């Protein structure tokens, strides 16, 4: 079927977000009805014990998710030290405030497209960031910064070293 | 001049003179291990002369680049190659005009292929340098957004 | 083989863009790395399949799941945000120039092009595609330039020696 190659390709690409029925519909041109058989036969195929994602419903929102049984492994992966999906959302995040900065959670989330909760709580403890003030408002936001205990860390000696940005 | 003479593209279409020689020698269809410098530079300056009527953009390159023809037009018909380093540097800057093309072709081919974001494993719950920061930012900036489910 | 494939699986949809390396895949299983490769080669294999829609592969040190090019046209349907401009002409000859020639000075490169070179320069360092790589043994002690893991994802290579070869 070049149908459910089709849905999987989509479903991969959204990721967590996922897709409705009538966008995967609207994407094959085809009737939801249709559409929907698709989508069946490969969450069936996506049970078979080879397979390492599922394709899950919820909320009239299509996905493709790890399954549960492989959890202790993501727990292994991000443990082990090294270059973990973790490592890289704090890096993700520091660059944005180091070049962004005065910035805050608000700010920055809206840009990562994603709870950037925790990675903050690690930029605190490693010492690479902290507040810098709040916006004097709206829920007094806390606005953070780059310490001189960051400039140093990578090798600067002021901020104005930073690779300039043309295309931001 | 008096009269406005035909041209297809605006200067800033090109990346230098050497990239406008390249042009014109595959215009006049002129031979690059053998150049005829007083056409060519007559093509040259006719091109420069036009652009700068438009006050367009002349990058300081086409100006040098101009009295380095003149120049050795001069020396091969007054009294008093001289053209193989231009020709050799023509030939160099053509050789990656080239390897560029098919850089950009790949380029091409890779945007085609879609991945996805990671994903958050915080809840499953470091030596980086100022590379890593500029990596990290690229990855994201990247990243193209589908439409959200409704 | 099976469960070890599921497990590959699972680890590259969760690390997405950014992928795992050889050494980290088989840190999770607890093999040896050319046991880990075998796993992966297997699971190309599986995406090989004209009904899968995702496919495995190795760009710039790391494996990582992708769409395969001929579902684009249904992709970019659902496309509201482009992502990354393609590099200009400029962009592109420079990083053409250093990805062949690296290490290699400001001043080889201007030589190559004829024009000063530091805009695009500027371009390639922040997009990751390019980094100093230390500085020439000469009067003037000039930055050297060469590329980077990012440089081999950006145009789809395994490593360097996949480049075109040079006219």
């Amino acid at each position: 079927k070049p149908a459910k190659a089709i849905v999987e390709a989509l479903l991969f690409a959204a990721g967590d977000e996922g897709l409705s029925l009538s966008q995967i519909a609207a994407v094959l041109e085809v009737s939801e009805l249709e559409a929907k058989a698709v989508i069946e036969e490969l969450q069936q195929d996506c049970r078979r014990e080879e397979r390492g994602i599922q394709l899950v419903e919820l909320g009239g929102v299509f996905l493709l998710a790890t399954k549960k049984e492989h959890a202790p492994y993501l727990k292994k992966l991000v443990e082990a030290p090294g270059a973990s999906p973790l490592s890289q959302a704090a890096l993700e995040t520091l660059a944005i405030i180091a070049y962004r900065q005065p910035i805050t959670r608000a700010e920055i989330e809206e840009i990562r497209g994603v709870k950037s909760d925790k990675p903050l709580q690690t930029l605190m403890a490693r010492a690479l960031i902290k507040e810098v003030g709040r916006a004097e408002g709206t829920g007094r936001p806390i606005l953070y910064g780059t310490t001189p205990e960051f400039l140093d860390y990578f090798g600067l000696k002021t901020l104005e070293e930073l690779p300039p940005l043309p295309e931001w | 001049m008096d009269v406005q003479l035909p041209y297809n593209v605006k200067i800033e279409a090109f990346e230098g003179p050497l990239d406008l020689l390249l042009h014109l020698i595959n215009r006049y269809e002129i031979d690059i291990y053998d150049i005829p410098v007083a056409q060519i530079t007559e093509q040259y300056m006719a091109y420069i002369h036009a652009m700068q009527e438009l006050e367009l953009d002349i990058a300081s390159e086409y100006l040098v680049m101009a009295a380095t023809l003149l120049a050795i037009k001069s020396k091969m018909l007054l009294p008093p190659d001289p053209r193989e380093e231009l020709t050799q540097r023509l030939l160099e800057y053509k050789k990656f005009k080239e390897a560029a093309r098919e850089l950009k072709r790949r380029e091409e081919e890779r945007a085609l292929l879609f991945t996805k974001p990671p994903s958050d494993l915080s809840a499953y719950a470091l030596d980086v340098n100022v590379y890593d920061m500029l990596g990290a930012l690229s990855k994201l900036l990247r990243r193209k957004k589908l439409q959200k489910p409704m």
